[PDB]
């Protein structure tokens, strides 16, 4: 339900972590 | 348990058709007269 | 022969009591003994009022030892005041083991 | 009324913890900049023309 | 209007606890609850719904681990609780919303 | 039980040790040394892994490898640095930790405390050996000073100290071994830690107080995590201070000398956290007499659980305690100054009436005290 | 004999700074949570 808006959210954060991070 | 100190006391049992009547429900519960 | 001697030691003991801070957290000495095996029965065997009463005074003090505030000048323990409530029920507990030690030996 | 400038930040960012972290990925990052950009200038003020950045014009291209 | 001066004035609202120890008693009664609406409101039939869901249970429920209510399911299988209930204590301008549970000293911060 | 994650897998449940355990209300702010002693260990390890990813065990390299983790290798230098100034840290932590032992009466947990006792002389090897690692002139002449000291037992010493050296004097052989025992001791003695915490998992905290506070039991989760984490930033901040503003400051020994087998340290001595013992040491004109009292110094932590006179476990309570607490305290203090100091007249007298009474502290007067406190307050 | 004298003096610097925003911080984070503790009040009511 929730899931995939927040598994997006999830997904983004992991992305913009990397991208920075790394 | 609940304190039976006072006046308050009113409980004897006696209704018309029922007669100590115990319910048992999928829900609710109980013990009447 | 103690009449000035030991008429004195009641205001070392008098210094020394309020000079341990136990005094100002609203603590009394029985309530500061190190909690071992005859303190315990000892504690076991106070009758209820006796006993809450002892919890209740460590529940503040170490209420206060956590927030490093000291009771008011006007709530704390006098020394007039020595209820060595513990002492009683502490003796026969050692009262009571010194003699399980002793017809032990043979 | 309007909200507390934190009231809107709340709303629009914590209330969902994936919204809250996103925010934190994005600010570490934007902050960083800023942080050294701010920090480094202040640290060669302090130091001017103590450090190479501030001498390479002697022996450099002619 | 002179009168207009709310009776009704609204009540301050507080998340506080207040825990009052007694080891000698058997059983152990928890009330937990969050601030709702006043009498009036769309949200207020809609949170019933709500409550209809996590539901209320006893001792004595017949269906015990076939529940429904996963909260009743679990307290139903493990002996989790003796009787818990949901309730909204609907006020003019605050109100009460939240369970309240009856169950052993052992059991207090699962049920929670 | 269903779906709750800490009791589900076993193994997670191990670990709520951390969280819903029972944590004393009342707390001062040295509870957090404990805390801050195994971040210690893993600060060290992480680092050293590092420092040894790039450090070579030879006569010949050592010094220039240490050389070359400060010059050439990318940020090698403040790990290394790092590294260094951990080791002051880990044991001003160290010391913390124990000054509470024997103040509030921790020590009570008899158990607990032993383990404490052999974690402490176990930091001590790894540090002791470390120190030699980079292989400077007051690294190798410590080493040598002091395993030659332990020549001083009578049958066996003299063939012992050789074996330890691996030859006759302090050569590759001795490097070598050095190195391979500091790497695996913290390992072992991360064992060690966890079996500490083991112990005292039975029976909680003491307090201030010095009174069960199982009546005010809270948390550790909400609570302490915090507090754990903010004296993880203070004690991070005192690193970095002292790594990124003072170097070597604390590090007394400049001696960046490679060291060369004849030459003459002034003033050699242990750093810091050995100088008590050191002093301790040179107080005996007898070398064999001066090793026991040397051992006896540490050691003696192993008795004070026998030496407790009092009823109350808190010293808090207890005013002359606190007193004599503080003179080992300062005398503690006093004897650490004598280790820097020249070998003569004025620091000799000065030490050696500081030694007898650092043993009285602990052996006679406290002991004392304890009973007399107990009778002024009628106990 | 110290190569890294200027890297390291900046990064105490920047090592600064950061640490006068994070122990105020954090100290708050602490507060926030003891709070609970430190604002409570007891009362003993004995039925005696
Ligand atoms: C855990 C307790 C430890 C303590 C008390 C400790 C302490 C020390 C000290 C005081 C030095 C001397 C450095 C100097 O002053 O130049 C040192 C060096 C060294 N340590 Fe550690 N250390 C510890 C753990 C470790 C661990 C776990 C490792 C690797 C697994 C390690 C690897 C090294 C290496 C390779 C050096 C040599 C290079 C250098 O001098 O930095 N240490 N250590
Ligand atoms: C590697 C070294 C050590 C580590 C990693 C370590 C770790 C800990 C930790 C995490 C705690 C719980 C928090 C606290 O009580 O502060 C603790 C408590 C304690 N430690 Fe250690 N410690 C070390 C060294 C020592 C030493 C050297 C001693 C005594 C010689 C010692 C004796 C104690 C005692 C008596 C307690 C419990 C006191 C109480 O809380 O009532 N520890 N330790």
């Amino acid at each position: 339900r929730n899931w995939v808006p927040t598994a997006q959210l999830w997904g983004a954060v992991g992305a913009v972590g990397l991208v920075s991070a790394t | 348990k609940r304190s039976v100190l006072c006046r308050e006391s009113l409980r004897g049992q006696a209704a018309g058709r029922p007669l100590v009547a115990s319910v048992s429900l999928n829900v609710p519960a109980s013990v009447r007269y | 022969a103690v009449s000035a001697s030991s008429r004195w030691l009641e205001g070392i003991r008098k210094w020394y009591y309020n000079a341990a801070g136990f005094n100002k957290l609203g603590l009394m000495r029985d309530d500061t003994i190190h909690e071992n095996d005859d303190v315990k029965e000892a504690i076991r065997r106070l009758p209820e009022n006796l006993y809450d009463d002892r919890v209740f005074r460590i529940k503040r003090a170490l209420d206060l030892s956590m927030r490093q505030q000291i009771l008011p000048k006007e709530q704390w323990t006098k020394y007039e005041e020595d209820k060595s409530y513990l002492e009683p029920y502490l003796k026969e507990v050692i009262r009571e083991r010194k003699e399980r030690e002793e017809w032990a030996k043979k | 009324v309007a909200p507390t400038l934190t009231a809107r930040l709340y709303s629009l960012l914590f209330r969902r913890t994936s919204t809250f972290a996103l925010t934190i990925v994005v600010g570490a990052l934007f902050f960083e900049r800023a942080f050294d950009q701010g920090a480094d200038a202040i640290y060669e003020h302090i130091n001017e023309g103590k450090l190479w950045k501030h001498i390479k014009h002697k022996y450099e291209n002619k | 209007d002179e009168d207009a001066v709310p009776t009704l004035s609204p009540c301050r609202f507080t998340g506080s606890q207040i825990c009052h120890r007694e080891d000698g008693l058997p059983l152990a009664h928890v009330a937990i609850a969050v601030e709702g609406p006043g009498w009036a409101h769309p949200d207020n039939v809609a949170l019933q719904v709500a409550n209809a869901i996590i539901g209320h249970y006893d001792c004595t429920y017949g269906g015990g681990a076939h529940l429904s209510s996963p909260l009743a399911s679990i307290a139903a299988t493990n002996k989790l609780c003796q009787s818990f209930q949901t309730f909204n204590i609907c006020y003019a301008d605050t109100g009460l919303l939240g369970a309240h549970f009856v169950c052993d000293h052992m059991s207090i911060d699962d049920m929670m | 039980m269903t779906n709750i994650r800490k009791s589900h897998p076993l193994m997670k449940i191990v670990n709520n040790a951390f969280i819903d355990l029972p944590a004393p209300s009342n707390i001062s702010s040295w509870w957090n040394f404990g805390s801050l002693l195994g971040i210690c260990l893993i600060l060290q390890i992480l680092t050293g892994l590092f420092l040894a990813m790039h450090y070579t065990s030879d006569t010949t390299t050592a010094f220039s490898s240490v050389t070359h983790i400060c010059r050439d290798v990318n940020y090698g230098w403040i790990i290394r640095y790092m590294h260094a100034n951990g080791a002051s840290m880990f044991f001003i932590c160290l010391y913390m930790h124990v000054g509470r032992g024997l103040y509030y009466g921790s020590y009570t947990f008899l158990e607990t405390w032993n383990i404490g006792v052999i974690l402490l002389l176990t930091v001590m090897a790894t540090a002791f050996m470390g120190y030699v690692l980079p292989w400077g002139q007051m690294s190798f002449w410590g080493a040598t000073v002091i395993t030659n000291l332990l020549s001083a037992i009578p049958y066996i010493g003299t063939n012992l100290v050789e074996w330890i050296w691996g030859g006759f004097s302090v050569d590759k052989a001795t490097l070598t071994r050095f190195f391979a025992f500091h790497f695996i001791l913290p390992f072992i003695i991360m064992a060690i830690a966890m079996v500490h915490l083991l112990f005292l998992h039975e029976t909680g905290s003491n307090n201030p107080t010095g009174i069960s506070s199982d009546v005010d039991k809270i948390p550790f989760h909400p609570y302490y995590t915090i507090k754990d984490i903010l004296g993880a930033l203070l004690l991070i901040l005192a690193l970095m201070l002292l790594v990124l503003f003072a170097p070597d400051l604390l590090g007394d020994p400049d001696n960046y000398t490679p060291a060369n087998p004849l030459n003459t340290p002034p003033h050699i001595k242990p750093e810091w956290y050995f100088l008590f013992a050191y002093a301790i040491l040179r107080s005996i004109p007898n070398k064999l007499g001066g090793v026991l009292a040397l051992a006896f110094s540490i050691l003696i932590l192993a008795l004070i659980p026998l030496l407790h006179t009092s009823k109350q476990r808190s010293m808090m309570f207890r005013p002359l305690s606190q007193c004599l607490f503080w003179a080992l305290v300062a005398d503690l203090l006093t004897l650490t100054w004598i280790g820097g100091q020249p070998v003569e007249h004025p620091y000799i007298t000065i030490g050696q009436l500081a030694s007898v009474l650092y043993f009285l502290l602990i052996l006679v007067l406290m002991p004392t005290a304890g009973t007399i406190e107990n009778k002024l307050l009628k106990w | 004999a110290e190569p890294e004298h200027d890297h390291r003096k900046r990064m105490g610097l920047k090592m600064l700074l950061m640490m006068g925003l994070l122990l105020p911080l954090v100290y708050a984070m602490k507060r926030h949570k003891w709070s609970v503790l430190k604002s409570r009040k007891l009362a003993y009511r004995p039925p005696k």
